[PDB]
C-alpha cells in the first residue's frame, strides 16, 4: 500500500567524489526504504554495498562509468499501481523532451527516471511523470553550473506519488515536495 | 518555510 522508494545516482565514487554528504548520510538509514532505484555511475561495488544496507531491494542501470558491465542498460519496474522506467541517460541525445516522451512510450511507463546531467529536474506531461534525481554527491560534470547534491524519495500510495527532493544548499538539507496523480 | 517529510522536517528549497 505505502511504499518509500529511494531514487539516486551519479555518485561517481571514488573518481570524482569519495562519499555522500554527511548530512545526507545522517538521513539515509535502514528500516524505512522499501526499494532503491539507482540511475547508475556508482561507480564501484562499495557504493552498491552501501545501498544494500539501506534496503533489501536495489535496482540499478548501467552508467557510462560504472565498473560493473553486467548492469542492464535500462529497467522497467512495477511498484503498486505504477510502472517505472529507469535509464542512466547518457544515451539520450537531443535530457530532451521529445526523446523522453518517446522513451516513455517505448518502456510503456507512468514514471521515467533518468540521470547523467547531474541537474535535478522533474515535470509532468499528459499524466506521465519524468524525474532526474541529480547527483547524490554533487559530483562535477562537463561544463557544470555549480552542481548541488540531491536525491529523491518517492512516497507511493494507491494512484498518488508524493516525491520529496532533498538538496544540500549551503549548510542545510532543503526539500521540495511534488505531487503526481495518475487517472 | 518548512516542510514535513518521511525523513524529518526541513526548510523548503523553493526560491520564493
Amino acid at each position: 500500500d505505502r511504499m518509500l522508494v529511494l531514487v539516486l545516482g551519479d555518485l561517481h565514487i571514488p573518481h570524482r567524489c569519495n562519499s555522500l554528504p554527511a548530512k545526507f548520510k545522517k538521513l539515509l538509514v535502514p528500516g524505512k526504504i522499501q526499494h532503491i532505484l539507482c540511475t547508475g555511475n556508482l561507480c564501484t561495488k562499495e557504493s552498491y554495498d552501501y545501498l544494500k544496507t539501506l534496503a533489501g531491494d536495489v535496482h540499478i542501470v548501467r552508467g557510462d562509468f560504472d565498473e560493473n558491465l553486467n548492469y542492464p542498460e535500462q529497467k522497467v519496474v512495477t511498484v503498486g499501481q505504477f510502472k517505472i522506467g529507469l535509464i542512466h541517460g547518457h544515451q539520450v541525445i537531443p535530457g530532451d523532451m521529445a526523446s523522453l516522451a518517446l522513451l516513455q512510450r517505448q518502456f510503456d511507463v507512468d514514471i521515467l527516471i533518468s540521470g547523467h546531467t547531474h541537474k535535478f529536474e522533474a515535470f509532468e506531461h499528459e499524466n506521465k511523470f519524468y524525474i532526474n534525481p541529480g547527483s547524490a554527491t554533487g559530483a562535477y560534470n562537463a561544463l557544470e553550473t555549480n552542481i548541488i547534491p540531491s536525491f529523491v524519495l518517492m512516497d507511493i500510495q494507491a494512484s498518488t506519488v508524493v516525491t520529496y527532493v532533498y538538496q544540500l544548499i549551503g549548510d542545510d538539507v532543503k526539500v521540495e515536495r511534488i505531487e503526481y496523480k495518475k487517472p | 518555510x518548512i516542510i514535513d517529510t518521511p525523513l524529518g522536517v526541513f526548510l523548503s528549497s523553493l526560491k520564493r
